[PDB]
């Protein structure tokens, strides 16, 4: 199960960072069925696999999870611009994608990597990809893996305790990037559910051997 | 032991379908056995620690036959209408009745939560953030159909017993009434 | 007690089918029949429910191979009475009117009575040493795309389809009391066996059907009420 | 607006969670 | 004898607040009631003045946990005398009123005489091993902007406010003699116990709100009169 | 308190270097209530969150300080021209940003990198960032962290004491850099003060539990 | 210990005046501190055996001066409006609080009745020939009358609270509650 789950899942492929904003958050959990794809619903920036993932597959059947998360984070650029990737600790949210913290109109001043969080800068020219390992910097025993409905407006303190923090990208100019998300060495999983109502259509694209 | 609310199995009763739920503490204090002596440190203490022990005793007669099960869902809060079927229940902690036969089931539950403590119960000064006294889920699903003979009896009944096997507490504080 | 493998959960009992068993049924009738492949159920039409974990699991591996384990719970009482024959058939299958063919394999014949249950391990007899998955190891077709021969042509791979089943069938006619009910339900359970093997990860066949939501932005996406 | 907000009130509690006595909801 | 570490900081005796005991005051009177949470004094309105060192340093970092510690000191001569109940209050709270409900928690009663300050250790208890922070980990908020619930909703997090309270009510009433005072200042102090942890360096809750002047060249910037 | 210190704290947010300047000066001392931002107050190069910062917070507690520091600088730039970072001694005085030393205009022929000085280059193409560590090479025992009036005009002597000397960054064409900083590992803070009056309104930019 | 309603001591109290009394256990149940938890096993059980202590706090100033007297007399009923003085008091096991000094006190009740158990609780369905709650009974009197200086505090307050250093419970039987 561990060896499974130490293999990266590509989260978002090529997707824009804005410098008008604080940063493109990344919420710490494991790729699950809450980053799943239904035909119909409203377009996201995440990928439409993710669901299908033999990890995801686990991580359903698995609704507690303790330790650290590992990130590999492309920069589409060989340019000589610092892009910084600040960690947040559990503070009760949950967002992901290009935020305003604050709805302010500049952030360049104040930045989010220069405030006192911990931060690493990545610098395109020498390396566009790292590799960071976030903690598990929360209050709580287990973070919780998936819900019911992700969308639900229930109790606010509950609704956080799916994630464990955040990881903010902040950009110098408009630059792309590509999120990959495994687990790391320090890492567990608790309380079997067992496997949910499923469907599948993958005879329909694929002749026999008989023709 | 301290027994809770009578089931009603019958053979209009289909697979998948729950006869009961049990959102534990909360239902054995507030809803079933509400006089017992078993509810009475949850008046005091605010938080707690609990292992339970679950008996079900099921009386139906030898013409008849079918199939009951019973399982327990851990930290259960916003995740009940998921991985919630026969087949979930056959893969989680679980006891399997047959009808015919009557024979008693015994859960050993665990307290298997992402905090500390559980609360115990709700009050107007207290917050809105935390909903209390959910730890676990309980399920009683149809496995298999009730079926009965030519003119014979279209129900039969079982009666779940429960008791606190380790039930540590924690914060004392003044006395409420429950919910 | 929680499971470290994938094999650990592929050893976890689980429902694939349900059948019925009367008084009506002469001998020599097939009560049940299917293609013994953990790859896919079906591979003529959708499926859709609850499958079983180790079907659920080896849907995450291009590769399968040892034993496959079985049991027929039959939903009855004491005064119910009868026998059938569990016959595990390979490379070639057998008439449904043909009870012989199928008495001529690998068989176990379960008088019920008291006893309302029975084991039943299926042997790994193939020409080679693991089965290849007989579904997808990459499927891109996310909106229910309506398919073409095109489409087929170029599709990840081959779907090399088993023709090894178990079948049961009727050796002695059900005998009930007139009192008790003349029909009975029969759950049939399957797992891996104690060598149940699987290897090469790929994309899951399967794939959560009930209450799938995409998460949004908390509290910035309409929270606020 | 959002369907998933906030349940229908035959079938949830006070809470906006289903309600326990609420069998049909499986 | 200087701090090595934050927690040696946190060890240091703060004055939190005071407040008046007259012998107008009747048994059952809250003389002092405060939530008691080291991340933020208010949760409903600004602060300014000289913050206690345990709660400027806890303002550094998103959790905290452990026992907290209390000194009640009564400005008072040896002609002063009465008693009071120091009461910690956990989940649920008590009416300003209703006394009884503050006697049932866990309690301390102090007979004011000849000694003139009572010591006070608040046990930890809660569900969770550690509490996070009420304030935020990141505020870019830095010319008082007229907030929306727009910038509400998108914020760092969710204030998760505490209940847990202490609160010193009339056990007997204040009877000086004649010659004395008949109404005496309190004097509440608070630090970390010696088991009181922190962790997850964020930014500061609190800043310098006095003599605040950045920097300049010198002597290129206007320093030559 | 070492631990805190050592970590990065980011001074200067994409700052301007001009080759008509004899070059950048950063002066020598650590993040302090003497970088804070105040709103109302002229605008500086400096951000606005030094103050906020975990390490800022320590330093306003202790104004004493003896051994290195070390900054972090970065190029916005994959050029083959070499960026010098020269070291100043304590001379005495206090400056920040680009200036004309002793208000010349042309410091090609006569660059600070190249007077005799302590002096190391970073050249983009290879690596655009580095880390120096500048000694404690002053009279005084202590360098003195913060006054009550940055901007007061007394004694001069006693003005240039909050630094022990400079680093001046001089490039070849215009191109920008960010600047962090940090406690070295030979360093110590003493004289401790005990904490400043303080305000906040952290509260009001964030909602309940309860909405 | 749990702490019971508080007494009032006048200038007006005359000597042999009842300022409290208290028929046990029934006044702790059913007047006195009703939703203390010490009240919770006596909802379930019927019988029981009952020892005692009980802690008396005053609060008179350094002007003031008077004395006040607490005493047991054991299974009281149809016996309180005899022997029932100062006199009686300083015979039959007691405390003596003097009002100036607020020296504390502090009454050691054994079990002594006339029956083997004393009944906790009265019921619709249980018997009216024997008066339950009720194995003793403790008086609260004035020795001296309360003094005070010129233009001082006419009245000063004492505190009784009690506990059960021995308390043995017989017969079970489904809860009610208390009176």
């Amino acid at each position: 199960i561990k060896d499974i789950l130490r293999r990266p899942v590509l989260l978002f492929n090529h997707v824009e960072l804005d410098p008008d904003y604080t940063g493109f958050f990344i919420p710490i959990m494991p790729p699950s069925r809450m980053m799943q794809y239904k035909s119909g619903d409203k377009e996201t920036s995440f990928q439409r696999l993710i669901g299908r993932t033999p990890q995801a597959a686990i991580m359903n059947l698995f609704r507690f999870w303790r330790g650290s998360l590992r990130y590999t984070i492309i920069i589409h650029s060989t340019d000589g611009h610092p892009i910084y990737v600040t960690h947040v600790p559990h503070t009760g949210n949950r967002v992901y994608g290009l935020m305003k913290v604050n709805n302010l109109h500049e952030y360049t001043k104040v930045p989010i990597f220069g405030c006192g969080l911990t931060t690493e800068m990545i610098i395109p020219s020498v390396n566009p990809s790292i590799c960071v390992e976030v903690p598990f910097d929360t209050e709580n025993n287990w973070a919780v893996t998936f819900d019911e409905d992700a969308q639900r407006n229930y109790s606010w303190r509950d609704k956080g305790d799916t994630v464990t923090g955040h990881l903010v990208v902040t950009p110098v100019v408009s630059v792309y990037m590509s999120v990959w998300v495994e687990a790391g060495d320090d890492f567990e999983v608790s309380n079997f559910y067992g496997p949910p109502s499923v469907k599948t259509n993958d005879w329909n694209y694929a002749f026999s051997d008989e023709h | 032991w301290m027994p809770i609310n009578s089931i009603r199995v019958t053979v209009n009763g289909k697979r998948n379908d729950l006869l009961a739920q049990y959102y534990i503490p909360e239902d054995f204090l507030s809803t079933h056995a509400k006089c017992a002596p078993n509810t009475i440190p949850f008046e005091t203490y605010v938080y707690g620690k609990y292992e339970l022990e679950m008996k079900f005793v099921a009386n139906g007669n030898k013409f008849q036959c079918g199939k009951v099960i019973i399982s327990v869902k851990f930290d259960s809060y916003q995740a009940d209408n998921i991985n919630t079927g026969f087949q979930a229940a056959l893969s989680r902690p679980h006891i399997m009745l047959d009808l015919s036969t009557n024979n008693e089931g015994v859960l050993k539950i665990p307290f298997r939560y992402h905090r500390a403590f559980v609360r115990n119960q709700t009050h107007k000064t207290a917050t809105a953030g935390v909903r209390p006294g959910k730890f676990a889920s309980i399920y009683v699903q149809v496995l298999s159909p009730l079926q009965t003979g030519e003119g014979g009896a279209n129900d039969m009944f079982i009666r779940p017993f429960y008791r606190y096997t380790r039930a540590e507490f924690a914060g004392m504080s003044y006395k409420v009434p429950l919910t | 007690d929680e499971p470290r493998t994938t094999l650990d959960i592929a050893r976890i009992w689980g429902l694939r089918s349900t059948f019925n068993w009367g008084s009506g049924d002469e001998h020599g009738k097939e009560l049940f029949n299917t293609v013994l492949d953990p790859g896919l159920r079906f591979y003529d039409q959708d499926y859709e429910g609850q499958i079983t974990p180790m079907e659920y699991v080896t849907g995450l591996y291009n590769f399968w191979s040892g034993p496959i384990e079985l049991r027929f719970d039959f939903v009855s009482n004491a005064f119910h009475t009868g026998t059938v024959i569990i016959s595990a058939e390979y490379n070639r299958s057998s008439t449904n009117t043909d009870e012989c063919q199928s008495h001529s394999t690998y068989t176990k014949t379960f008088h019920l009575g008291e006893q309302k249950s029975v084991h039943f391990t299926v042997p790994y007899i193939y020409d080679t040493v693991v089965r290849r998955n007989t579904a997808s190891a990459y499927l891109p077709v996310t909106d229910y795309d309506k398919v073409d021969n095109v489409s087929r042509a170029q599709a990840m791979g081959i779907r090399a389809e088993s023709k090894m089943r178990v079948k049961v069938r009727v050796v002695n006619v059900l005998r009930p009391v007139a009192s008790t009910t003349s029909t009975i339900e029969v759950l049939v359970y399957m797992r891996g066996g104690k060598n149940y093997a699987l290897h090469g990860l790929k994309q899951s066949t399967y794939w959560p059907s009930n209450s799938v939501v995409p998460i949004d932005s908390f509290p910035p996406d309409g929270y606020d009420p | 607006d959002n369907p998933h907000r906030f349940l229908p009130a035959n079938v949830s509690n006070r809470w906006n969670e289903y309600s326990s006595a609420y069998l049909p909801r499986v």
